[PDB]
């Protein structure tokens, strides 16, 4: 029932559209850190513990 | 005599019909007469037989 036909006489019949779509991502922030003093690496028993 | 002829194809295609499946063609010009000498016209009306 929605077949484009056409007759000899042609015309302004079987018109059609166009669409399209957006898609879309964000970054985020990430982090954390840890502490220490000197004594806790100069004292320790283990020289490679940092 | 001037003659305006259009084939079937992109001459014939336009807003109106996107496909251009027609064709024309058309004849037109202008004629008059001056008449000088009316009386150097001679006019006999009769009946004619069957």
């Amino acid at each position: 029932s929605k077949l484009p036909l056409l007759t000899e006489n042609g015309g302004r019949v079987n018109r059609v559209g166009f669409t399209r779509i957006a898609r879309e991502g964000s970054i985020h922030k990430f982090g954390f850190f840890y502490e220490f003093t000197q004594e806790s690496i100069d004292f320790d028993s283990d020289d490679g513990l940092m | 005599f001037t003659v305006m002829t259009k084939m079937p194809g992109k001459e014939t295609a336009d807003r109106n019909d996107p496909y251009g499946e027609t064709g024309f063609s058309s004849i037109k010009w202008y004629y008059g007469i001056l008449v000088k000498r009316p009386e150097r016209l001679a006019l006999i009306k009769t009946v004619a037989p069957l």
